[PDB]
């Protein structure tokens, strides 16, 4: 997994019709300490993430472990919105 | 000279589709469009024999993905005789020699 | 996920059999913003994108999902054509 | 595998249902000679990780292969607790 | 996919069982424009390919997709022998 | 495949049960000519590699297709001991 | 960096329409005659890559005409190597350097 | 660009039949006599393809009348190209140029 | 006292596919082209044994890749007297001694 | 005081299998080697025990990859008696200090 | 940087069979010869894993020349420690020095 | 008052597997090479009979390494009459008088 | 470079039965008596390979002679390597240089 901020979102009219459905999301990327990386990830997103928040993403074969996303050509998942982050025992993304 | 590659389908929307993913697959030109009759259109695209050969093979599998549409003849030829471009209608049109 | 643009196409003559009618296109990765990285990724092709196109292109096993790329050596293809961007909540590829 | 250096711990409350009771860390990778890298992996955490400790975490598909994360959307697990590394025959992380 | 320039051969002999009569290349990688990139890897080459050839090689699963390869521990593989490549509607590798 | 030099090993006492009896190393990768990167990977190891010597590592589910790798969480496998290298037909890891 | 395709038909009648609707089909020129035993006769042809494969899908499918002539293998390589010119007889020779 | 017909017998003496029965029934001329191997001997004839076509349906029924000796592979091709010649042995030599 | 390396085909598409897979997998030369009769085709290739055994076992499984092509029969020998060079022919021959 | 694993196989070509990637696989000193009759052959390793347990876990799924070679029985103890190196064979030796 | 291979055989005619074939195969040394009891005989080459491989292979397939000599188990290890060249009898002694 | 030893393998690398394995078991020379049609290869050793005989014994077990390789006829003749010496392609060469 | 003939029994008496019909059969020398293990025991001879092809084929039928012993294994190498002498134990000793 990797954390990562939604940044917006993406809209694809033409598109397979397994990709039917599926809300694409724009994630960049944090570091540990939380600053965006340049690097990007459009994922799916069946926990409904808003823009701003901070989400778990993970990569792969992964993406397609969770039964509406079986057959589904998705290499990237949302598979938890970040509540905390503790980082040296003490807090980094309470809120 | 010039590889000639047809794909025959049964139906006009499957024949765009047809006719646009060759164009699309390489680097061929579209300059054929041709109806015999009960539902039959073929699509002529003309250039080298690398490129018409990827186009027709990866035109087939888009009419594929089209509901009520078929492949139901499809052929490349890769050096004709000049013969065939005066009576065939596979020869390079004045409209379309900005695509070759 | 990954946004991409069409740069051009790959035509492979001598290739295997089950490689066989697989239109491979010639993507350039951009990044979130929307300019060209010096990255790039030749994929399958199931829904016709034309040149300088933005697409969708997933990697890895989620590339033969879709029916007719199962038993295929893909690790890329073009899931969607990109239809509309919207970054923090303003259109970045409306068109 | 990697070797990392579990730095902290993420928690999410809004997430999937397949990964509920899943440990989440946040493990910074660190290099051969055992300085830590600019990057890091949000990982599972079957055996007991603490704060500080050196693990070994494996990446994909090889996450989901532990009897009770198959269906679980998981490509990063902590298998291994490192207990001695020796680089060029003498101790490295031996502690 | 990704575009590589067949630099050399790699052979060898003590190995696992699966991986006799696996063809090991030296392929390194080319961008865009066409020039040698510092990333290589080694592929299995089911279709011949000479040395100085552009071949497309694909990585991960789906080079244990070809009849063959099924039960090998193949991460590489050369799955075509590139003819043409068309940049921006013009030629490059054309020859 | 990547060609890879044997720098050490990797000791893990807590660990998964199907992690027992897998020997782990510590791969250094090398380029294409042959130095040594600041890249490196903890490796499985059913052909027996020493310290120093040139192997051929595989990446991702590669490493559990070898009939008693099957059901553990191995993503990186040492498939090959690297008996000669030829790049533009002369000898680089003859010895 | 021309290519090398060989068909390899079961019959001298059915290797003639064979060289014949390979040099047809295709930009290639036929190089080679090579004759192994027990009826199993080859020929070769040289081109790019995609002229010979174009040559060699219609060679193989020109050998149905032959009435007793089967075809027994085919194969096309897209490049050989320097050290195959040599040794088999797939090079171009100074007969056939004017159809090049 | 001269008829080359062929036809594959299985033995000698059926295969004299052959030859000589195509240059009776058509004003042809032998020109090539092939061996490849298990006991196929083929006989080439040249000629316009009004005679070779005549010459090589009844060169073919002529060797049904021969004990032993059957057809194995019958084929004419009217128009061949001009690599065939200086590859395959098919051409007229320099004995047989009396009788072309 | 150089390995000899042996891959015996039925056909000739089938042993060009061998020869070829035989030097491109190593660094081996392809010294011998030998046959023997009913269509069994030899492909020798000469180097180290590191590269030989390679060479012949990639070989080996290039060839089932060809239709209708088999191996019949395979086979490397590490260290050879060195009277088999001046009997068998699988010595160098003075056109391929750039390869060696 | 030093941790002593042993690995007894059946047969000698299993015990180097053994030997070997028990000292690859962590930094364990090999001390022993061990014949007590009907093809049991034993090899003693020393060191800590988070190196001896893992050599010798790893050295035990290494002769089962040796094809008649199989693993009769398994040991490590992680703080012997001092009674057990002047009486078994299991304690370091002047040869092979150098690796300890 | 020398590989060991090892072919234990049940007999000594099977032995003597065994480590002749693998001396005379490639380039190897045999330089062990270690019985470990019940008729359990191991023969020890060393050279690089290139011709030990070949040795190896060639001396299992050696003994069934021999009646009543059976193979047991084989194992060639690509390169052996330094710690296994004091304990376990696989390393050159000086009367095969000659032979290096 | 040599005798003369043959062994008629199927196969080309069955032959040459028949031929080292002949010359590396005694101190006969390799001096002939025959080859009959239908894939029957023979080779001929020269030696006095007692090591003709361990060559022919050791070069027939020789072909069971060779997969798909079958010998046919072997035979030994202590003292060949010297008629044989001029029609038979069994009499010492030039080439292998260096191995006498 | 000297003929080694083995004949391995089951037993002692067996042993030298098959050791004392050998040396009285032909002109060879007993130099080696080898125990590896279970009631197995190998005698080594040396001669010219006709003598020991005969001791050793006529000492197989004395053990066959004897109640309770049997011929285990039996070989016969006509040319050894060099580097079996002084690895394995079938050199001539000292004591029996006057049997020579």
């Amino acid at each position: 997994m990797q954390m990562a901020k939604v940044c917006g979102t993406v809209v694809g009219t033409q598109k397979l019709p397994s990709m039917t459905g599926v809300k694409l999301l724009l994630l960049q990327f944090i570091d540990a300490n939380g600053e965006l990386l340049p690097k990007y990830e459009v994922a799916a997103d069946p926990v409904g993430a808003g823009l701003g928040e901070w989400v778990l993403v993970n990569r792969g074969s992964a993406a397609r472990q969770t039964e509406y996303h079986q057959n589904r050509p998705l290499d990237a998942m949302v598979v938890a919105i970040i509540d905390t982050v503790t980082v040296n025992n003490r807090r980094l993304y309470g809120e | 000279a010039v590889a000639v590659g047809m794909i025959e389908t049964l139906g006009f929307p499957a024949v765009v589709e047809a006719a646009d993913a060759m164009v699309k697959a390489a680097r061929v030109t579209l300059v054929g469009y041709e109806k015999i009759g009960t539902g039959r259109v073929t699509v002529i695209v003309r250039g080298d024999v690398s490129e018409v050969q990827a186009s027709v093979s990866a035109g087939t599998e888009s009419v594929k993905r089209v509901n009520g549409g078929q492949v139901l003849s499809t052929h490349i030829i890769a050096r004709p005789h000049e013969n065939l471009e005066y009576v065939l209608p596979i020869r390079y049109t004045e409209e379309v020699e900005q695509f070759r």
